[PDB]
């Protein structure tokens, strides 16, 4: 029974030709796409790309493969991918992808009697997608995967979504530190380039970043160093040393904190929400310092204007800084 | 707060399907592994199922091809399908959620558990 | 035409396990090198990166033929089919040769039996750096290639008459350093297997020394003017002197910090850490002098209101003979 | 002759012989025995998630047709000739990037009994994924899975078994631990099935057990944030006209809770959730604010009610210690006991 | 049916054929029509002076020994009788380590009309080197280049042409854009000849026209410095009473200074000469320092010439902003001209 | 001439089972290795690892290569080295090793005429240590090497090192920036695993770390803290703001040392000698803040006891901290 089956294939695969399409010079091909995602990892600001790994089936008829007197589907040895014809697909924005070769290449043929050819492969893959951070932290992304023919045009090759939008699976199961997966979509269109048309699937996902790790790491030393600079107006106004370190510490530490955010972040150069956050802060304490730069100037003529001047303070700026965080707030929530 | 509220169970007639259902609420279990249970009256408690986040299905030794089990990951729950049902099987059957530390078929690494839900065959 | 019956007769009877003249002579190999660029170098790791056109030119009788046609021009697809050196990198960390969009190898073959096989490598080369002098100090980085297999008696290589050659040389990606010039030897190294015939060249580099003006010397210089601020400081200002004195110390160690991030954890002490480590003593004493001055004003009043004054001469003076020491040793005593 | 002989068996084994098939294809299922050794249970990333393993993965399958006759019973074949005949094709289903060492040749070998027995064996550096819960940080304790199984081939054609009992079919090595902030307990071996797009497939997994070492933190973080509230409560204990004195004592206590808070939370990976460190530092800068607060507080009151001031600063001197022994207790009885 | 006349003539096709000879060897100059389509035109290290392009490289070439005759008058093959032709041996001389990309399958693709005309298509990431001048860093332009040609082949053997009229020969996707802090103004296409030890050779070269970014530097640090610089000369107005204020405004004038300078220098690429940057952060430092001074000078003036005190302060109040306004509209107008 | 050798050694590779070790069937192989050691750098001490790059060399005998003739040891090309029998050596510690390839794959083959076989090999690899840090920076480490055959056993193969104590070379030529190499030693023992006995050959190094660059970069700041904070018992007991200002700003100096030293050095999470020390003098100078405090707090209603007590402080903080110093210094030097 076994010696029949090496018969069959090793009919089949004589005589086949690798270099030439299934109904080549007739109608197109066929090819049915499905991705099983594994695991989504790295997200990279820095290097505005993120990390896929994923299981890749394409299924396709080719009639030169049909085969007869066997009522079971052959799942052969991966090598025997070597001996068939598959399609040269693609991916558009990849920049580094490989496939897993432990312990042997990750990487399935399965025959069916009717000609059905079954190709599957375990991928991991560093898309790029383009991040608009001018919100950010407070940002949404939109990160997307084209699959494209690369040598094939519509007239030899097609491709559709094989179970219409159930066609990609494990998206609910994925867990991101940082975001949270809102939506993905499936797209199916043709690409007009200069070389004749290309079929083209797409699929993207919409991100929503998480605000715990950013509230409690970085907007909160920001407030407390705002509100340790409103101890001074309690302080009388002969303790010089101590109103002076304590302007200086909190203009040193506000400093520190934003030059070496500016060192841990990444480099992008336009105004986003976190730096207007930290430069009102900043603003905030240098408007704490100037107040008592005010009234150091005229606490010896006008003593008891200094005294209210303190005492309106104690409470404009409170005020001011709760004013500031609401309107930020819902100009960015 | 945390809660697992299960439903299903009741009576049934010595075989037929049962699926008992379990809804957590409270925190999302997609990385965590969710398991089921069974405590007849006053024996041991005995595990019987388990899957998770990879969708990896485990099994105990005397439920094994009679007892399916499967989870919502949308809808954060897990489901046990009880097929061939005998009076052996009527016990208080619980649902739990745990990382599975020192052992997943262990009942003492699991931090949040069901209230219960008794199920009855007659014959 | 014609060329495919010269190719197929002169690989008939062809056994390229072996080297030419195997019994009879060593193999004369005459060698070039064209510099395309000499990349940065990594201090820290003790590297260097350069990129090169290497060119080797043999006889081999096995590939002799007669024609009109005097040179048979090819591509790489026929390297693997003859003989060629197995010429190695002795002091080679990494390197590996360009594919894109082909294998860059060219080979060209004579009807005396000549051969010329040429290939373009990118090669990130040791070189042991002697950093006492840093950042005055000057380096000749080495390159040596040789036989890996056969020895004296079998393969000898050879420099021609333009040995290296560098074209644009103010086209390159040395910030730190400036080339001056390079040698080529040769030597006979002897080791467990044999003896074999090196090839040597060096590149003698010296570095430049504005960046670390620019980074380090001039703020180092200014953060001591400003410690020497405090000396003309109202001795009433208690807190002023007291927060320049210790925000200088700050500065100090900041700066401090970032002068050995260049460098690797070498143990002894180099020219730079010297300079910063005089600049802290300076900032150090200078602060103490404040300390001594307010704890003199209670008890010795008069004594303390002279030290300020001894100090607005004394400390830029023996910080002006500090650096003209410094600075006569590095740059005209060594 | 006995080389030619051996030579001619060698020669004959593989006549009509198609490595594209699995043995008994068609007739029976195919059952794999599966063993691993540890050599080194290497290093352990929270940031990225991930372990990794050094392995030995030794396989074992019966195949009919590598049948033979000879003077030897047993034979060890060059890796050349292992990569000739059907081997599994075994990938191991959570991991990131796996290296199969050649170095200075293939770390395969295959054996070939008589009886017709293969035995597989190959050395293998893993990095798998391991999902952490870190709310109990840094006393937290995690089991890091490892899970493998079959790509291609379905359950109804190949299953994968343990050699010996599954708790005495993984063995660690006595110098297998190469971690610096783990402790190895044990681990445990179990066996499942698994269903996909493709198929139902069996899946072998091992999980091991990995508790934190706490005493890191303890010497760099918790020690100098305790000394630091001991430090803004001694404030207490000075006297009231001494306002400058106590007024640099407060505002640089408060400096250095916040640089040793920035200092902790560097270490500590980008997550959405607070830590029990993050409770505990957030704690001590409450306790240095409030101690600062109440010093306000006196001098506020201080040369009006001095009376009020010192019995404030007398039930001061009680109650913070009070207050911060019983914050210890409860944070070190609450996740020192899971 | 027309399977069985398609493989007959790719069966026929490669009899006694050799890839090691050109086409027109010894009859023609062999031409070579190229094009590159830009996908996306990746981001630009000045650390390392180099920069990525991800890119298609189309190739067209008229080869005589492969004219066939058929229905279809195009053929596309993938991968495996392209490897058995002849292509032209194209090299970037400039280029450093690139990737020809393999996923799922090469990214290669070679078409034949019924004259024999090839077309040879290939995805690739080039990284060049982008040699640069950054004297006038952040307000900065560049002109980066591409080189090519063949690396064994003199230009008596082959030569090579842009496709379409030079400008129309580079094409720029329109979302092909991946440049944080540069603007992509524009190129320029052009063709030469190089000169080596080995021969002449054809050269086809392309320049990307980058401008840099200056909002950002302008926030980060020319902003902060200017408005240092107007705090240090606000100290002027201040009573010469006022010790504390006015000392306290010009040391942390100097502070703000020094800790800008030091994290704007911490960001630039090592180049061993000044950038306008670095002019620009040694003047406000100097502004500030010589602020100081002139608080010094004042202090030191004061109880024994209060009037003359009086005249150097009136007089820096009216000459430090006149001349921090008169050097910036300098900076300003020498640099952003050119 | 050349005819000759090409028909010997047609004549040697024809009819050659690769598959086959020499001598199969019958007594073991022995396997001679030497080592010459060209560099080590990169001793990590993060990713417990170090790099080396060494001549491997290996030599057995082969009868079925044995010719006669030919007076000449036959250096063949490396590719030869596919067509014939090489032993499946491998490190066991090894993490990743290659052999280079410019501007040929860096192997040797060289042939004898009574069958001698001389396998060459140009290999980097970065081999794992076990590092004992508790004495840091005055520690001493053993890091090794391990040889070992993959798939035979001692009844197939042997191992041993050719040239007794002279099998490798080119220790004295190492220069490693942060030790010394004070010694190095030969093993050579079977390990037996479950499937057998397998020979192995292990060389080892006990480096020494430099101490000159800890003296200058870390202590001397601690020492120079530790004294400055000694200063205060010189000061008159009324100036409290002076005293309470120094004291506290030592205290954030030591804070301030050890946060940058928790930055610069390897995280290595357990208790090392400089933990020792900086908790040494974080302690000292936490007392002397806690001595002017008690001083502080008793210098009203007894002046003389608290005079008393900062003469005596003057005599004891030196003098403890002296002895401080001589035990570090004694237990570790
Ligand atoms: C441990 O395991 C590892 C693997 O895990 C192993 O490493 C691998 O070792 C094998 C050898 O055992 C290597 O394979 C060889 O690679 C040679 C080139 O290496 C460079 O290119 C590698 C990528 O190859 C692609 O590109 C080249 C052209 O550049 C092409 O020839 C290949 O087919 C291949 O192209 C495919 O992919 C591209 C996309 O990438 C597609 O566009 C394309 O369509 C196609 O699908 C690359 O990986 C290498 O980098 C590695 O190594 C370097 C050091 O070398 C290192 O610095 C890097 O970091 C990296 O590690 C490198 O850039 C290749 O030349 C070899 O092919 C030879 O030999 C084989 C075997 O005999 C033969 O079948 C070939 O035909 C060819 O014969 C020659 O080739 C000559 C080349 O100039 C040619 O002139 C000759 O004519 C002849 O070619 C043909 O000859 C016939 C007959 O005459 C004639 O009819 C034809 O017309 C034609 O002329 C061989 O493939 C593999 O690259 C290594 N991989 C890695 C990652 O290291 C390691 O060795 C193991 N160690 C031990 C101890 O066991
Ligand atoms: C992230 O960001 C990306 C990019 O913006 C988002 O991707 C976009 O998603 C939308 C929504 O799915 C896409 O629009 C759809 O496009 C398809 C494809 O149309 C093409 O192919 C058709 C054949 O399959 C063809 O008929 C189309 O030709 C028509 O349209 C073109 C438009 O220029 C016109 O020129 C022609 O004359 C035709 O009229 C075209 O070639 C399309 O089928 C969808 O149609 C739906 O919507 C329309 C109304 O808009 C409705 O009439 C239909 O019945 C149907 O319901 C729809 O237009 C868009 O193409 C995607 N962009 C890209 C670049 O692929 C992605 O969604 C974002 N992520 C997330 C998570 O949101
Ligand atoms: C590189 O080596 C070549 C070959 O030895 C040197 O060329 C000869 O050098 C000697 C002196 O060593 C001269 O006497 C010959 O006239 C040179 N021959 C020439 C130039 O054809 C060459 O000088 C070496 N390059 C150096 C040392 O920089
Ligand atoms: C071939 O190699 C052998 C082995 O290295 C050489 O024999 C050695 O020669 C050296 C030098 O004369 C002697 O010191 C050794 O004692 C010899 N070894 C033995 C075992 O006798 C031999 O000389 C080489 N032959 C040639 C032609 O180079």
């Amino acid at each position: 029974n076994m010696s029949f089956v090496k018969e069959t294939v090793d009919k089949l695969l004589k005589g086949y030709d690798i270099r030439l399409r299934p109904d080549f010079g007739g109608p197109p091909v066929c090819v049915g796409m499905n991705i099983d995602i594994a695991s989504i990892d790295m997200v990279s600001e820095v290097n505005m790309d993120y990390t896929l790994t994923m299981y890749f089936q394409q299924y396709w008829r080719d009639k030169r493969l049909a085969y007869s007197g066997i009522p079971l589907n052959l799942t052969l040895d991966n090598r025997v991918a070597d001996q068939l014809w598959v399609p040269d697909t693609y991916f558009l924005n990849d920049k580094k992808s490989f496939v897993h070769g432990v312990t042997v290449k990750n990487r399935m043929i399965r025959l069916h009697p009717d000609g059905t050819v079954l190709y599957g492969l375990r991928i991991t893959t560093t898309a790029a997608c383009m991040m608009d951070l001018r919100r950010y932290p407070l940002d949404e992304q939109n990160c997307t995967l084209e699959i494209e023919s690369y040598g094939y045009t519509t007239d030899d090759i097609e491709f559709y979504w094989r179970g219409g939008d159930k066609a990609v699976t494990g998206v609910e199961r994925i867990e991101l530190p940082q975001f949270s997966i809102v939506e993905h979509r499936l797209v199916s269109r043709n690409v007009v380039f200069a070389t004749g048309a290309y079929p083209r699937l797409s699929l993207s996902f919409r991100l929503k970043r998480n605000i715990g790790y950013f509230i409690l790491q970085t907007y909160m030393p920001s407030i407390l160093i705002t509100i340790l600079s409103w101890v001074s107006f309690w302080i009388n106004y002969d303790a010089s040393a101590a109103r002076v370190a304590l302007g200086i510490t909190t203009v040193l530490t506000m400093t520190t904190i934003n030059t070496h955010l500016r060192e841990t972040l990444p480099k992008i150069p336009y105004v986003k929400a976190i730096d207007m956050y930290l430069m009102g802060c900043f603003v905030f304490v240098f408007l704490a310092l100037l107040e008592y730069a005010f009234v150091n100037y005229i606490f010896f003529s006008q003593p008891a204007r200094a005294a209210a001047i303190d005492r309106w303070s104690r409470i404009v700026f409170p005020f001011t800084f709760s004013l500031f965080n609401l309107v930020y707030w819902l100009y960015y929530v | 707060q945390v809660q697992l509220q299960e439903s299903g169970g009741g009576l049934v007639q010595a075989g037929g399907s049962l699926r008992v259902s379990c809804a957590a609420s409270g925190r999302t279990f997609t990385t965590y592994i969710m398991a089921w249970f069974r405590q007849a009256p006053g024996k041991e408690r005995e595990f019987l199922a388990a899957m998770d986040q990879g969708r990896i299905q485990y099994y105990g030794d005397s439920v094994r091809g009679r007892f399916t089990i499967s989870r919502d990951y949308a809808k954060n729950s897990v489901d046990l399908q009880l097929d061939g049902l005998r009076p052996e099987d009527t016990a208080v059957y619980y649902c739990a959620a745990g990382a599975g530390f020192w052992g997943l078929r262990t009942a003492s690494s699991y931090h949040y558990w069901g209230q219960g839900t008794q199920v009855t065959v007659s014959s | 035409g014609d060329v495919t019956v010269i190719l197929n007769n002169l690989l008939e009877g062809y056994d390229n396990k072996l080297r030419p003249d195997i019994g009879v002579k060593p193999t004369l190999i005459h060698t070039d090198m064209y510099v395309n660029s000499i990349g940065p170098v990594n201090a820290i790791n003790m590297e260097y990166t350069i990129d090169i056109f290497f060119a080797q030119t043999w006889y081999d009788r096995r590939l002799k033929f007669n024609s009109t046609i005097k040179v048979l021009r090819l591509n790489s697809n026929m390297v693997g089919k003859i003989w060629i050196p197995d010429t190695f990198f002795r002091n080679s960390k990494k390197a590996d040769a360009h594919w894109i969009t082909t294998p860059n190898r060219m080979l060209r073959i004579w009807n005396d039996g000549r051969v010329l096989y040429t290939l373009r490598l990118t090669i990130d080369a040791e070189c042991q750096l002697q950093l006492h002098n840093f950042p005055m100090d000057e380096h000749s980085c080495p390159l040596e290639f040789s036989s890996y297999g056969y020895p004296r008696e079998e393969i000898v290589y050879q420099w021609k008459r333009s040995s290296v050659e560098v074209g644009d040389t103010r086209s390159w990606r040395l910030y730190q350093f400036s080339f001056v010039g390079l040698r080529n030897t040769t030597e006979v190294v002897k080791t467990t297997s044999g003896d074999y015939v090196v090839m040597s060249v060096y590149f003698d580099l010296s570095r430049r020394m504005g960046y670390f003006t620019i980074q380090t010397y001039i703020p180092c210089t200014l953060i001591v003017v400003l410690s020497w601020v405090s000396f003309w400081i109202n001795k009433d200002a208690v807190p002023a002197r007291t927060s320049l004195g210790i925000t200088t110390v700050l500065t100090m160690t900041t700066l401090s910090t970032i002068a050995r991030k260049s460098l690797p954890k070498v143990s002894y002490v180099t020219a730079m850490d010297l300079f910063v480590s005089v600049c802290f003593i300076f900032v150090f004493s200078a602060l103490v002098e404040y300390g001594t001055l307010h704890y003199f004003v209670s008890s010795q009043p008069a004594r303390a209101a002279k030290m300020d004054s001894y100090a607005r001469i004394f400390f830029p003076t023996a910080f002006c003979l500090f650096n003209l020491v410094y600075w006569v040793s590095y740059l005209y005593l060594g | 002759d006995n080389t030619t002989v051996f030579t001619r068996i060698l020669d004959r084994l593989l006549d009509g012989y198609d490595n594209r098939l699995r043995p008994g294809l068609g007739e029976r299922v195919t059952e794999v025995k599966t063993d691993i050794f540890v050599t080194s249970f290497g290093p352990v990333s929270d940031h990225d998630m991930e372990y990794t393993i050094d392995v030995f993965f030794r396989q074992s399958w019966k195949d009919e047709r590598l049948k033979f006759k000879g003077p030897m019973t047993v034979l060890r074949l060059n890796n050349l000739m292992a990569s000739k005949i059907w081997t599994p094709d075994t990938f191991f289903h959570n991991g990131k990037k796996s290296v199969a060492h050649n170095m200075t040749m293939p770390n395969k070998l295959l054996r070939i009994t008589e009886d017709g027995t293969l035995l597989y064996t190959m050395r293998l550096t893993v990095r798998a994924e391991c999902p952490m819960h870190l709310e109990d940080f840094p006393m937290d304790a995690h089991a890091c899975p490892l899970k493998f199984g079959s790509y291609a081939y379905t359950r109804a054609e190949v299953v994968y078994e343990w050699t010996r009992e599954p708790a005495r079919s993984v063995v660690v090595a006595e110098d297998g631990s190469r971690l610096n902030q783990y402790d190895l307990l044990g681990q445990t071996v179990d066996s499942g099935i698994v269903q996909s797009s493709t198929g139902e497939y069996v899946v072998m997994t091992t999980h091991f057990h990995l508790k934190r070492k706490i005493g890191y933190f303890v010497i760099q973080t918790y020690l100098p944030c305790i000394m630091t509230v001991i430090l803004s409560q001694v404030s207490f204990w000075l006297n009231r006209e001494s306002v400058p004195a106590r007024t640099v004592f407060g505002v640089t206590t408060v400096l250095t809770m916040t640089t040793l808070s920035i200092s902790a939370r560097n270490s500590l990976p980008k997550v959405a959730y607070a830590t029990a460190m993050d409770w505990f530092i957030a704690v001590c800068y409450a306790f240095v604010f409030s101690a600062l607060i109440e010093f306000a507080t006196v001098n506020y009151f201080t040369k009006s009610q001095p009376a009020r001031a010192a019995k404030i600063d007398r039930l001061s001197r009680i109650a913070f210690p009070l207050l911060f022994g019983i914050f210890n207790l409860v944070y070190w009885a609450t996740y020192l006991n899971r």
